[PDB]
DNA sequence: CGTGTCAGTAGCTGTCACGGATGC
DNA sequence: GCATCCGTGAGTCGA
């Protein structure tokens, strides 16, 4: 009946009231973190509910089985995932903060490339700004501009060398 | 499972305690699964069945008393018969006094065991008779008996979902005008405590935002670059504490989902919901309630709210004071220099 | 994966003024 | 109705 289903909940609550705090103390010593001890306790009693063989015999101590299960859980937590990560905390002192370099070199190169780009024909500029600034393929630029494949190839081939001419005339390091 | 924002429960003064007129300690008992709370009670159905339930409770009490008196009579007669038998054996009267004191002790135990049951029934009937919403029931067995007997008449709950329901079954305008009626004409001793309550309630009334926001169904996760995980020169890793807080929240929430799917006993599910509440509380403001979640080395983990507090917070450290094109060096007196 | 005789923190108070919500 | 107790604050810049 329904009382038969309520008796199981009463039994779980009884084993709670008799073993939960002691198991929490044990896991707390083995881990040192109370929030981890609570998790170990919940998982251990969950496995106790899933094993009626441990809850059947009252004349046999289930506390020892609980301690063994908790010990195995805690040693399983102590492997690779903890191994790598558990070491440092950014909020904790002694850890260097991340930094990003300044964009000075990139900005200067961008300025010189813009200057060299201004001295190009509209065709060559509109091709190099579609191959390197937009990252399209050769056939994609050929489809967009309505020109041939080899036409895009040749325009790129010359515009690269024209930019090199301008940069070497301005003294840009190779 | 719904959770409460620790800023509005534990933060002084307790905003929820001002909204629902609930004491702070009572609210603490409710949220963390230490006492049930009555959300609703069918008072008319209780009135239309009060006579029948009263007669049944009286019959039960009468049966308890009859059983007590029968057992006591049996024990007293056995005691007298045993004393007569040990007198026929010729034992010394002091041993008879030992047996007599033992019998009186046993009868006292029987009478007390019956009186405790009578008092439990008295408390059950008294609680069901005077049952109203927002009432607390700290005794779990008493609430269990109430549900077993008169469960058709009331509805109660625990944890944060109960407070969510109470906020849902809350008349903002009516409570506001009740506080106003107390404020217009009242004794200052009991009027200041209503003034501050109105300060809390009229905000939710006028602004148009529901107080339901104080109970959360989903928690936001800050972008990863604001809680970055860096690699160390020794091959190991070092992450932000916010990652640990979010991770514990996720772990306990997934375990709660498992327990809900498996139909685990209500004790496990409730004790898991409490841990989820504490995990969200630590994520938002660790250490605000109870002892803070310690990391490796008994170091309290920094919470989201810790990113804004004090001299090291965002405001004073990165907003009120920040610069390029600057230097510094030792100073030396220069007499030949002009003032400018 | 299975688990089954005792099996139970470290640490710590060597801060304080002050105001007001919280509580017997 | 009041003693208790909780939570708040407590210089700045350095290599």
């Amino acid at each position: 009946v329904s009382g038969a289903a309520a008796a199981e909940a009463a039994l779980m609550r009884a084993l709670y009231d008799e073993h939960a705090a002691v198991l929490w103390r044990y896991a707390l010593r083995l881990t040192g973190d109370a929030a981890q001890a609570e998790d170990v306790v919940q998982e251990t009693l969950l496995r106790a509910w899933q094993h009626p063989e441990v809850i059947g015999d009252t004349a046999r101590p289930a506390r020892a089985w609980l301690f063994t299960v908790a010990r195995n859980m805690i040693i399983d937590e102590r492997r690779s995932a903890r191994f790598r990560n558990v070491v440092g905390s950014t909020d904790q002192s002694g850890t260097p903060e991340q930094s990003t370099p300044d964009e000075v070199n990139a900005a200067l190169d961008r300025l010189l490339i813009a200057d060299a780009l201004a001295q190009l024909s509209a065709e060559h500029r509109a091709v190099i700004q579609r191959s390197y600034y937009r990252g399209w393929s050769t056939a994609q630029i050929a489809t967009d501009l309505g020109i041939a494949e080899g036409t895009v190839k040749s325009r790129l081939h010359y515009a690269v060398r024209a930019l090199r001419l301008t940069l070497q005339e301005l003294g840009v390091t190779r | 499972a719904p959770v409460t924002h620790i800023w509005y429960f534990k933060g002084v003064p307790s905003r929820l305690g001002y909204l629902l007129d609930l004491a702070p300690k009572d609210l603490e008992k409710i949220i963390y699964f230490a006492a049930y709370v009555i959300t609703s009670v069918d008072e008319e159905m209780r009135h239309n069945e009060l006579s029948t339930l009263e007669a049944e409770m009286a019959v039960e009490r009468k049966a308890v008393e009859d059983q007590r008196d029968g057992e006591l009579e049996a024990r007293a007669q056995k005691l007298e018969a045993d004393l007569a038998e040990l007198e026929a054996e010729g034992a010394k009267a002091d041993a008879r006094r030992k047996v007599r004191d033992g019998g009186e002790r046993e009868m006292r135990q029987i009478r007390d065991r019956a009186q405790r049951e009578l008092d439990r029934l008295e408390d059950i009937w008294s609680t069901f008779t005077k049952l109203a919403p927002k009432q607390l029931i700290v005794d779990e067995n008493l609430y269990r008996e109430l549900v077993d007997r008169y469960g058709e008449y009331f509805t109660g709950a625990m944890g944060a979902e109960s407070i969510q329901k109470l906020i849902e079954n809350f008349d903002i305008d009516a409570e506001a005008e009740s506080l106003r009626d107390v404020i217009r004409n009242g004794k200052g001793q009991k009027k200041l405590r209503a003034l501050k309550r109105l300060k809390v309630v009229a905000a939710f009334q006028q602004s148009g935002n529901s107080p339901m926001g104080m109970v959360l169904d989903a928690v936001p996760v800050i972008p990863p670059e604001l809680r970055p995980m860096v690699q160390l020169d020794g091959g190991r890793f070092a992450t932000s504490d916010l990652n640990d807080l979010y991770r514990r929240v996720i772990n306990r929430n997934n375990r709660l989902k498992r327990l809900i799917d498996l139909g685990a006993p209500e004790i496990i599910v409730n004790n898991e919901k409490r841990m989820l509440q504490e995990s969200v509380d630590a994520l938002f403001d660790n250490g605000r309630r109870g002892r803070p979640v310690t990391g490796p080395g008994n170091r309290p983990l920094k919470s989201l709210s810790d990113l804004l507090k004090g001299k090291q917070g965002r405001f004073r450290q990165n907003l009120l004071g920040k610069v390029d094109y600057s230097g510094r060096s030792v100073i030396v007196v220069g007499p030949q220099l002009k003032l400018h």
